[PDB]
């Protein structure tokens, strides 16, 4: 069905961390990450974000979630970030399509 | 008693070409004159098969893949293509028996500042067997370095945006596609035409 994440919003100063989990939801499927991405304000792309170095990322399927981990904040990392997973639908899982969270709108200070 | 085509061709959402979708079609009546008698696709080839003596056909079980992309890949779908498409995302087998179907769907797909939901496979080691289909997300190593999951140079990431505008000329747009195949066994048919 959906894909929950969490943080909504989120406000931090220079340094500090970010934590964002998404949750699949309402699916009786399989699912798999597909990426994360961010859109800058002001502007329709979406950047895929890589994982490495200050960005980490972890899944867990036991609780059907997936989580970015982003360090070291800086002002320029205000945006809005999102969550992709590929999920399995219909009666028998046999379809799939791509579903988004609804976003973290992230603003760092200082 | 009636085929779910309907299903398939009207479906508000179509995949993604990398992660197509297969609907298995059987035990069930289809009147595919519906279909040829519709002036609103761009393409409608079929291989193997004559469209009109569909109605008049039996078969073991039909097949629908259905996906998008962009207007000028569409020459891909067709039986012994090369390209990113054919190689990487969606190859049909040279002995192809069934149609290839699209149209136009920039009115659908396409958005204001580009719509980044349909992906596309750019790097594979090996290319695609016929109707196999390969969602994985591993980092693709184009040289000679292990890339060890991270990305970087000749480390990719093999999943791209099309990034559909509804600016783009129309080799540019979404096109969406529909492979019907017609599978023909030793065994009883169960889809059969009106007739
Ligand atoms: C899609 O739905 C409309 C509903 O009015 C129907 O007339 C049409 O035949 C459907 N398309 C197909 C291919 O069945
Ligand atoms: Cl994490």
């Amino acid at each position: 069905a959906s894909v929950n994440q969490t943080p909504r919003t989120a406000t931090k100063e220079t340094g500090e961390s970010l934590t964002i989990n998404c949750v699949v939801t309402g699916a009786s499927c399989s699912w798999s990450r597909t990426y994360w991405y961010r859109k800058n304000p002001g502007s329709s792309n979406q950047e895929r974000i890589s994982i490495s170095g200050r960005y980490v990322e972890s899944v867990n399927k036991g609780a059907k979630s997936f989580s970015l981990r982003i360090k070291d904040l800086t002002v320029a990392d205000s945006a809005t970030y999102y969550c992709k997973a590929l999920i399995n639908t219909g009666k028998d899982c046999t379809m799939n399509f791509h579903y988004d969270g609804a976003g973290t709108v992230l603003t760092v200070n200082q | 008693n009636l085929c779910p085509f309907g299903e398939v061709f009207n479906a508000t959402r179509f995949a993604s070409v990398y992660a197509w979708n297969r609907k298995r079609i059987s035990n069930c009546v289809a009147d595919y004159s519906v279909l040829y008698n519709s002036a609103s696709f761009s393409t409608f080839k079929c291989y193997g098969v004559s469209p009109t003596k569909l109605n008049d056909l039996c078969f073991t079980n039909v097949y629908a893949d259905s996906f998008v992309i962009r207007g000028d890949e569409v020459r891909q779908i067709a039986p012994g293509q090369t390209g990113k498409i054919a190689d990487y995302n969606y190859k049909l087998p040279d002995d192809f028996t069934g149609c290839v179907i699209a149209w136009n769907s920039n009115n659908l797909d396409s958005k204001v500042g580009g719509n980044y939901n349909y992906l596309y496979r750019l790097f594979r080691k090996s290319n695609l067997k016929p109707f196999e289909r390969d969602i994985s997300t591993e980092i693709y190593q184009a040289g000679s370095t292990p890339c060890n999951g991270v990305e970087g140079f000749n480390c990719y990431f093999p999943l791209q945006s099309y990034g559909f505008q509804p600016t783009n000329g129309v080799g540019y747009q979404p096109y969406r596609v529909v492979v019907l195949s017609f599978e023909l066994l030793h065994a009883p048919a169960t889809v059969c035409g009106p007739k």
